[PDB]
């Protein structure tokens, strides 16, 4: 089937800590921002 | 009209390895195709779509 | 091949995987726009300067966190994840239809995120209420994106529940009884009926308020015969369900948690903790009108809510002390699981019990739409449901993944959220009774010591939540595989090793008909 | 539970960096938006 | 006479929270009787009551709103 | 009840054929005997402006945005009345 | 090899299609409603439409021609169906509670009574009567149709399903006809609006209803039918009663005693 | 009103609202009790190396903890009830006056005689004079004689309101199409403030109510005054 | 009145639900439909556990109407004991398609 165990059964690679940390800061990250932005957004039309 | 349904059977049990949805034959990918074309081309539309009400056209 | 696998699956695991990483993003936007609301309540004045827009973040930090953030994890992610395991099942009834009941949840989040970023958004209150909510006081798309949001969570999760009551019921082991099956699979296949039977209620609301808002009908319309408060009926005969709903499955993995490190084979009272279950279920369809106690009811049928309202405790109070009961002489285990467990146990009780105050329409008079309220629900629900998600997810995480936490830096982040979310939400307890209505942007200055310290906690808590990843990561990074995994006669879902093949139980189990 | 020793040892050095990151992906962002508050609300 | 009104009193008919159809049904009443009157040639301040008590119950957007309905022979209720 | 009739000796096929077209088709024969008799276009009402009908919160996403989706000039009036 | 009797189906493309049809139809209603752009609502339809043929097909194939249908996956598709019809009868009951709500306490607006200052009702005994005999004759002739396909009677099965079917659009037609000569609309106020939105649904259920027979109709013709294992067939008559009952409902609610 | 760092209820001002208080007092002794209970009796069942793990009976102590619960539920429900039909009680007002939700003020009708009517905005900040309360000052007042029982009908002309003050214990929502009734009846003469209690738009936070409860002879004055 | 046409499951039925049909009429149970019914479950007349590997997981329902299932791998090998109640169970591996 497809690749199994430890690190295998999860749509994002876990093979390297930093890139793994990349991604994890941009994944989080983005969706914490988000209101923020949608907050900002509608500052800025009016 | 006749029982064609053997027929049918054993074609879709046909050890070719292919996914359900395929194993009929090149229409399945065609009709594929457009569903997935329209509904990522259609998703693109309404992403545009959204950006643009997104802002006052005063 | 990747695709084939995260955007065609039909394996409940990998299923449930999506869902715990949908819910764990909802639940980080579903924070930023809490701490948008504290902060603008942080001092006197106005920071936002803008009453929609706060009207808009209030509405939307309540639509995420209980439709993106909770129902996702729970029953999606948990849910999914865990009970084919503890029936020895291959997977989910209807594997395929599973797959769309999760797809549907980021369309139905776009809905959302695009009803705030279009005109000035919805800032109706996630009660969403006409005429406020009508095309004259919300004239624009926002409203309706935001009721489209909503049929598409509800599609999802009415689908959800005809999966998972038919793989309860028709896929156990042919020796295995419904009293054999463990109490989290009862919460979720309980869960689910409420989901089946309120749902399509809240639907037929919106849909009407869509009409009346697109097609020119008059529901709740005075002007033609309508009338707002049908659609309060129709919300509420629906809200109440959700609020047991975003609860009853966390029920279940507290007792798991519990009779797991409590060290014992089985739940106190195993036949109780089903009665009690069944009983909230029945009963918290009969008490909808609690919401409505001052939209100027009969005076008898604010007597009958009240009482039908208060019920609901001698089964909650059962279960209550079943878990103490289940603590009781056991081999306590003080893991980070266990604590989460503990912390839910007493603040759920806490939150129950102002319900309790709240039951009384007479009371409710004067505490209906304020910060007590507000209180309450934050205490059972907030607290309540994030505690036993996060109980049920350090407990789980090495099943899912095959790695080891850093136990004490979860026990850390147990610390610094207990202290946050009390700091948080107690004094508003005070803020209520001393009368500081529930959506405001402002309040008079004898509210400014409350509102400011409560805002102060709001921030703990956001530290406890950029713990809680960055430990995530560090379990990912490290790389413990699990070894040895205790009282797996009692838990079979640890059975499969961690994490388990993609497909288990291609063999099933053997269990004696005697 | 018991489990095999880390595979891949993550040192206190490398969890401070891990940490730091992990907050100013969070704390950056919103800080920003923040920050530049007053340049929004009348602009 | 056989008045000396403070305020609408207590109805039985309508004794809970939702006034609406109290107010109404006065507002009615009182536009039934006015028409009776002034029809077979009678005194209106018969209809006195029911003025009272509408004026003092109803809404004076509503009232304004009804009245102007009847003048556009608009009016839903029979009057 | 019990209707009026009897079998139940055994229900099957050739009974619910015989209730298909023994009870079931002659009722939508008398009841489309009915209809097409008590049809016939009735004299439309005065109009009346009455402020609790024809409602516009919002125009219709078709057409002018002043008629209703299945309109019948006939028997439906506008806002301001019926149509030429 | 699996030692179970439950299917694992494999990886499929049509719950992400679904999905996102789902978000162009609402998406697309929105810039209907809004944006005046039906382009949206169409590729959505459209892809919705492609969804549930490719995805029914695929069961279809499943199980008529790869046999993965054992008793034990038919019964849980038993279940999945009773519960699914359940949930529709709740989504009705929130009309039916509206309808009731406001006949019952005719605001001042309307005039205080009901029906409505300026409403006037259709006649229970005319169409809707008629609609009534015709939906009540087709729940005879299914059952016909049920017993024939039991017994292995394949022309009168055919014969009963096609009867059937046409009463359904029968109804439909009648129901489109009533609609038009109808004096009032859903702008109407209460009346017009639960009038419309619940005959309405109801009337979109028998299209679904009609579809789903006649889908029964064309496999039966190409005999995927055996007289024991029909459940295709099955649910069809099961949802064709829902609807034949919710019509009861409607019928003596608001065509009958909402008069 | 409130003062800064209060933590309770504020002063009742009616008779009700005193009763009021005291259920409360009733009710949350109560929740102290349990919630400190179930605190404790955690703490005891983590606190002993003394283990008992095999299969305990539950078919007894359910009694106790059905039966118990049950009972302190019908010792909150008594109090709780007698106080909601009071409220209830048949009590012929002296003088009815109504109210409008409008956004974002609002308008009151005292019709019963006179036809008099006015507007009740809040004072903005810029403009509130010196001892004056941020958000809570209106430049119309609701003047109504104290010791009286009047009669409140409640509505609104466009979204939903709520009709809410604290110190008499009274609430009620501003529905459109809607005439809801509740009384007041102050034990004493003052001023008493309220907000909106339903979201009815950007203002809602805006939008207070304030009461000034004079003798009826000065109310009688101002309403002349005031037509 | 009546007539045929209408295909039997014995004539077309295929797959799995084939097998099933055909197994379940030489009174077989390949795909775990059917409840095992106990033996004594003593060390000379253990419960025979079927398998296709050399291990398969047994649920224990020690008494009757207990609520609580034990669940461990049963391997081939020498018979194992409930952990429970220590009743008996045998590992009988393989076949099933021939
Ligand atoms: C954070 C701000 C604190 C401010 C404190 C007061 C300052 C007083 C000055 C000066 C004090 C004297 C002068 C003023 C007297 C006013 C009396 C009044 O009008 O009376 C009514 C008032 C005031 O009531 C009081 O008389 C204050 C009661 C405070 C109880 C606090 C428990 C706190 C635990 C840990 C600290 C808090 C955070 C964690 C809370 C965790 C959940 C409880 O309003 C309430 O009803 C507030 C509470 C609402 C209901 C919560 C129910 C369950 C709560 C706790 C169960 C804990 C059991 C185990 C025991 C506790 C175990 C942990
Ligand atoms: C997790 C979700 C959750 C849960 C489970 C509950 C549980 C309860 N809720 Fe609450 N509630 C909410 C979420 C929840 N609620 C939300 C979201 C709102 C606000 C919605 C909005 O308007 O935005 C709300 C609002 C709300 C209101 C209306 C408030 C208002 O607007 O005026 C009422 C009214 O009675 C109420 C009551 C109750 C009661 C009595 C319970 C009870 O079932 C709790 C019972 C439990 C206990 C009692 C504690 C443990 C028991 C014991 C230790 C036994 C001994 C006890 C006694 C003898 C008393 N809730
Ligand atoms: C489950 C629901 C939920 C949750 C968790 C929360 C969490 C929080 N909510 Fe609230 N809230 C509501 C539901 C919820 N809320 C509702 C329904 C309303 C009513 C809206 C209305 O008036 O219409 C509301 C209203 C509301 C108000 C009142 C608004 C007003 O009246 O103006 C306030 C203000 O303080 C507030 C604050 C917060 C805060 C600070 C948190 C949190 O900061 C508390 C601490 C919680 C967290 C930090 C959660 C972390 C979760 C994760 C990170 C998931 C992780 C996932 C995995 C690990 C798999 N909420
Ligand atoms: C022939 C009988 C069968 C009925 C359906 C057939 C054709 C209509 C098209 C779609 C209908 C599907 C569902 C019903 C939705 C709204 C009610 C429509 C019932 C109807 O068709 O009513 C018509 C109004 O049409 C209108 O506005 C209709 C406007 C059409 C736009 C549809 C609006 C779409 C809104 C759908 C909401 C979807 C949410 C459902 C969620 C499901 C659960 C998540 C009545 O006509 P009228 O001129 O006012 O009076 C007749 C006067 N001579
Ligand atoms: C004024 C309001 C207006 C709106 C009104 C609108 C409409 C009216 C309502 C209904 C009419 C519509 C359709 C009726 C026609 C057919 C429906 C199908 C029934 C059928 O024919 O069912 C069969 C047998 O009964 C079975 O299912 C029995 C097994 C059922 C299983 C599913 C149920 C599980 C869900 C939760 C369980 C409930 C628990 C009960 C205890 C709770 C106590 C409080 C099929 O078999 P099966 O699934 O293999 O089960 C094996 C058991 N023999
Ligand atoms: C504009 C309006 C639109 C109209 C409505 C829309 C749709 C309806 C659709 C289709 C149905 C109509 C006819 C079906 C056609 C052919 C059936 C062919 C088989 C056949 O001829 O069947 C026969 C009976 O059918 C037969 O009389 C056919 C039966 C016809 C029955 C209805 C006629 C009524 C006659 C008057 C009697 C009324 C008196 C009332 C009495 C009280 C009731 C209790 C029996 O024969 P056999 O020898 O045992 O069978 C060998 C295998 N076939
Ligand atoms: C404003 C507009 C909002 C619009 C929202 C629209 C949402 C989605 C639109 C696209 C969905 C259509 C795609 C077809 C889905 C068919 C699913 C189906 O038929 O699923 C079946 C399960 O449910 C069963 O039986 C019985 C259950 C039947 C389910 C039919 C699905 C209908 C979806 C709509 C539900 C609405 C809820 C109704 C109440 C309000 C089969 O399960 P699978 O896992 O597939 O396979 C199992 C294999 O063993 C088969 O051999
Ligand atoms: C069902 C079995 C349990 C039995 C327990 C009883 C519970 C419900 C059934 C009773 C419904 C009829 C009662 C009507 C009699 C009162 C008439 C009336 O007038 O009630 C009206 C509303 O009733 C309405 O719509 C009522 C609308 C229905 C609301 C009930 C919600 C339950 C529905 C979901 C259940 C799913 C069942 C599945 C179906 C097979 C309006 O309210 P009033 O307050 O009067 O306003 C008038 C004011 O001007 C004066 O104060
Ligand atoms: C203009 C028209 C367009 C309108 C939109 C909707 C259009 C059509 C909906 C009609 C439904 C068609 C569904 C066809 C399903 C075909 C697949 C089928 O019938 O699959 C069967 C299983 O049943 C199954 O999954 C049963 C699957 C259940 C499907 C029923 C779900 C209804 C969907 C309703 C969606 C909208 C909800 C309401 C909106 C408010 C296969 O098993 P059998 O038949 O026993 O065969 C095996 C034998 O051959 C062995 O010998
Ligand atoms: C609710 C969650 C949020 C919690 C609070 C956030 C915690 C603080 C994070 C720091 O954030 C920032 O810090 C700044 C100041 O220290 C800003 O810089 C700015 O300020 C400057 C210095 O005063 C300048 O040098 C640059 O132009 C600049 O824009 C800034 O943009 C932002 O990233
Ligand atoms: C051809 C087939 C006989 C069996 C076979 O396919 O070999 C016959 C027998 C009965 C069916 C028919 C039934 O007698 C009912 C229908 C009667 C007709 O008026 C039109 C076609 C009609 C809808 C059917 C079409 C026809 O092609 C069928 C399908
Ligand atoms: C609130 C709901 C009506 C909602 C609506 O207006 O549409 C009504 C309908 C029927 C009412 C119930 C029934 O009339 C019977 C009961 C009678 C009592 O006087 C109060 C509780 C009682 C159990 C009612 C509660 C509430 O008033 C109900 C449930
Ligand atoms: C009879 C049933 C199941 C027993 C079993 O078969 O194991 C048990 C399970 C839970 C029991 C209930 C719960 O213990 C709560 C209640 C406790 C009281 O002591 C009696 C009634 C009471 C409401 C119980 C009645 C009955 O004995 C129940 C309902
Ligand atoms: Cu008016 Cu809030
Ligand atoms: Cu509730
Ligand atoms: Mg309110
Ligand atoms: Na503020
Ligand atoms: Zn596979
Ligand atoms: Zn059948
Ligand atoms: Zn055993």
């Amino acid at each position: 089937h497809y690749e199994e165990g430890p690190g295998k059964n999860i749509p994002f690679s876990v093979e390297n800590k930093w890139r793994l940390l990349a991604m994890m800061t941009l994944f989080f990250g983005s969706g914490f921002a988000a209101p923020f932005f949608i907050v900002r957004h509608q500052l800025l039309k009016k | 009209f006749e029982n064609r349904v053997a027929e049918k059977q054993k074609l879709f049990q046909e050890d070719n390895g292919l996914p359900v949805h395929l194993k009929g034959g090149a229409t399945d990918n065609i009709l594929y195709r457009v569903t997935m074309t329209l509904c990522l081309g259609g998703t693109l539309y309404s992403l545009y779509c959204l950006g643009w009400a997104s802002f006052p056209h005063k | 091949m990747f695709i084939n696998r995260w955007l065609f699956s039909t394996n409940h695991k990998d299923i449930g995987t999506l869902y715990l990483l949908f819910g764990a993003w909802a639940g980080m936007v579903g924070t930023a726009l809490s701490l948008l609301i504290r902060a603008e309540l942080g001092q006197p004045g106005t920071l936002l300067g803008d009453d929609q827009i706060y009207n808009v973040v209030v509405t939307a930090h309540a639509f995420v966190m209980i439709f993106f953030m909770v129902m996702p994890i729970m029953i999606g992610g948990f849910g999914n994840w865990l009970v084919p395991l503890m029936i020895g099942a291959p997977d989910m009834a209807f594997p395929r239809m599973n797959n769309m009941s999760f797809w549907l949840l980021p369309p139905s989040f776009l809905l959302l995120l695009a009803s705030s970023m279009v005109e000035a958004g919805a800032g109706t209150g996630w009660t969403v209420y006409p005429p406020l909510a009508g095309n004259l006081a919300h004239a624009g798309a926002s409203v309706d994106l935001t009721i489209f949001s909503l049929h598409l969570a509800g599609v999802s999760s009415i689908l959800g529940a005809i999966n998972f009551i038919t793989t309860i019921i028709n896929m156990k082991p042919p020796a295995m009884s419904q009293y054999q099956t463990p109490l989290f699979v009862w919460s979720v296949m309980i869960t689910a009926v409420l989901l089946l039977l309120s749902l399509p209620v809240l639907a037929a609301g919106i849909t009407m308020l869509l009409t009346d808002r697109n097609l020119n009908t008059t529901f709740f319309d005075p002007a033609g015969g309508g009338d707002p408060i049908l659609y309060q009926h129709l919300f509420w005969f629906f809200g109440h369900p959700e609020v047991y709903i975003l609860i009853l499955p966390g029920f279940g993995m507290i007792s798991h948690i519990v009779t797991y490190y409590s060290g014992k084979k089985e739940p106190f009272g195993y036949m109780g903790m089903v009665w009690a279950m069944m009983s909230i279920g029945f009963l918290g369809f009969i008490v909808w009108a609690h919401h409505m106690f001052t939209v100027g009811m009969d005076v008898d049928t604010r007597a009958y809510f009240t009482s039908a309202t208060m019920i609901i405790a001698i089964p909650t109070g059962v279960k209550v002390f079943s878990w103490l009961a289940t603590l009781h002489g056991g081999n306590i285990k003080w893991s980070p699981a266990m604590m989460w467990a503990l912390g839910f146990i007493f603040l759920f009780t806490v939150g129950g019990l102002t319900g309790i105050v709240l039951a009384n329409s007479s009371l409710d008079i004067v505490l209906h739409d304020t910060y007590y309220v507000v209180a309450h629900f934050h205490y059972v629900l907030s607290m309540g449901a994030v505690f036993a998600i996060m109980g049920g997810f350090v407990h789980w995480f090495p099943l899912f993944s095959g790695y080891t936490l850093n136990d004490t830096w979860a026990k850390i982040h147990f610390a610094i959220m207990f202290v946050g979310v009390n700091m948080t939400f107690f004094p508003q307890h005070f803020l209520g009774l001393s009368g500081m209505p529930r959506r405001y942007s402002d309040y008079p200055d004898a509210y400014t010591m409350w509102n400011t310290i409560s805002s102060m906690g709001s921030f703990i808590s956001l530290t406890a939540v950029m713990l809680m990843v960055f430990i995530i990561w560090e379990a990912f990074a490290s790389k413990r595989e699990v070894l040895t995994v205790d009282l797996t006669t009692t838990n079979l879902e640890w059975l499969n090793g961690c994490p388990p093949p993609y497909h288990t139980f291609e063999e099933p189990t053997y269990v004696n008909l005697k | 539970i018991t489990a095999k020793p880390a595979k891949t040892p993550t040192s206190p050095k490398e969890q401070a960096i891990g940490l730091s990151v992990t907050f100013l992906s969070f704390l950056l962002p919103a800080g920003w938006v923040l920050y530049h508050l007053d340049n929004y609300k009348k602009s | 006479k056989i008045k000396n009104y403070q305020t609408a009193p207590f109805d039985s008919r309508f004794p809970n929270q939702n006034q609406t159809r109290n107010c109404w049904q006065n507002y009615l009443d009182f536009h039934r009787c006015e028409k009776a009157m002034t029809a077979k040639g009678g005194d209106v301040s018969v209809c006195e009551w029911y003025r009272r008590v509408y004026k003092s119950l109803c809404p004076i957007s509503w009232v304004s709103t009804w009245d102007d309905r009847r003048a556009e022979g608009t009016f839903p209720g029979k009057i | 009840a019990s209707a009026a009739k009897g079998d139940h000796g055994g229900t099957g096929a050739r009974t619910w054929r015989f209730l298909t077209f023994g009870l079931a088709l002659p009722s939508v024969a008398l009841c489309t005997l009915n209809s097409w008799l008590h049809s016939g276009h009735r004299e439309r009402p005065a109009f009346i402006p009455y402020h609790h009908l024809r409602i516009r919160t919002k125009p219709f996403s078709w057409g002018d945005g002043n008629h209703t989706f299945f309109h019948n000039p006939r028997v439906n009036p506008l806002p301001t009345g019926y149509e030429k | 090899h699996q030692t179970h009797a439950y299917h694992m189906v494999n990886p499929s493309p049509w719950p992400l299609t679904g999905a996102l049809s789902a978000l162009l139809m609402t998406s697309g209603l929105t810039m209907w409603f809004h944006f005046n752009s039906m382009t949206l609502l169409m590729i959505g339809l459209t892809t919705n439409m492609l969804t549930m043929y490719q995805w029914w097909r695929d069961v279809i194939r499943e199980s008529t021609f790869q046999g993965h249908h054992t008793p034990a996956v038919q019964k849980g598709l038993r279940y999945g169906m009773i519960l699914f019809i359940i949930s529709e009868v709740l989504f009705f009951t929130g009309f039916f509670w509206a309808f009731y709500h406001s006949s019952l306490a005719p605001t001042p607006e309307l005039g205080g009574c009901w029906p409505p200052t300026g409403i006037h009702p259709l006649n229970p005994l005319e169409v809707p009567l008629l609609n009534t005999s015709v939906l009540l004759a087709s729940g005879v002739s299914i059952t016909w149709a049920h017993h024939s396909l039991m017994e292995g009677d394949r022309k009168h099965m055919l014969q009963a399903l096609f009867i059937t079917i046409t009463l359904g659009v029968y109804f439909t037609l009648l129901q489109a006809s009533e609609y038009y000569e109808a004096p009032f609309t859903i702008s109407d106020g209460v009346y017009g609006s639960t009038f419309f939105v619940a005959t309405g649904f109801h009337g979109l259920h028998v299209i679904i209803g009609s579809t789903f027979l006649i889908v029964c109709f064309f496999r039966q013709l190409k005999f995927h039918f055996t007289s024991n294992h029909h459940f295709g067939f099955e649910a069809a008559a099961w949802y064709w009663h829902f609807v034949d009952v919710v019509w009861l409902f409607l019928y003596v609610s608001i065509y009958w005693w909402g008069s | 009103m409130a003062y800064p760092m209060q933590l309770g209820f504020q002063d009742a001002t009616s008779p009700i609202m005193e009763e009021l208080l005291h259920f409360h007092d009733h009710t949350l002794m109560i929740v102290f009790l349990i919630s400190s209970l179930v605190l404790y009796i955690i703490s005891l069942m983590l606190t002993t190396k003394l283990t008992h793990t095999s299969t305990m009976d539950a078919q007894e102590v359910e009694t106790i903890w059905t039966i118990l619960p049950a009972i302190i539920l019908i010792l909150i429900a008594l109090p709780s009830l007698r106080i909601l039909y009071m409220m209830d009680e048949i009590n012929n007002p002296s003088l009815t006056v109504k109210t409008m939700g409008h956004q974002w003020y609002w308008s009151y009708e005292y019709t019963d005689y006179e036809d008099l009517s006015f507007d009740s905005y809040m004072i903005p900040t810029s403009e509130l004079k010196p001892g004056e309360l941020r958000l809570l000052e209106v430049d119309n007042r609701v003047v109504l004689p104290m010791e009286m029982t009047i009669r409140m009908l409640v509505s609104s002309e466009d979204v939903l309101h709520s009709w809410a003050v604290p110190s008499l214990g009274l609430k009620t929502d501003a529905i459109p199409g809607r005439l809801n009734q509740t009384t007041l009846m102050s034990s004493r003469p003052g001023l008493y403030y309220g907000q909106c209690s339903e979201i009815c738009g950007s203002n809602h936070s805006f939008m207070p109510i304030v009461l000034e409860l004079v003798p009826l002879k000065y109310f009688e004055k101002w309403s002349a005054s005031m037509l | 009145a009546s007539g045929g046409g209408v295909p039997t499951d014995e004539e077309q039925a295929t797959g799995l639900e084939r097998e099933v049909m055909l197994a379940a009429r030489k009174g077989q149970d390949p795909y775990n439909i059917l409840a095992p019914k106990a033996t004594s479950g003593t060390k000379e007349d253990p419960n025979l556990v079927p398998s296709i590997t050399n291990k398969r997981i047994v649920g224990c329902i020690c008494e009757e109407d207990n609520s609580t299932v034990i669940w461990f791998w049963l391997h081939k090998g020498e018979a194992q004991r409930c952990p429970s109640c220590g009743t008996h169970y045998k590992l009988v591996p393989h076949q099933l398609a021939h």
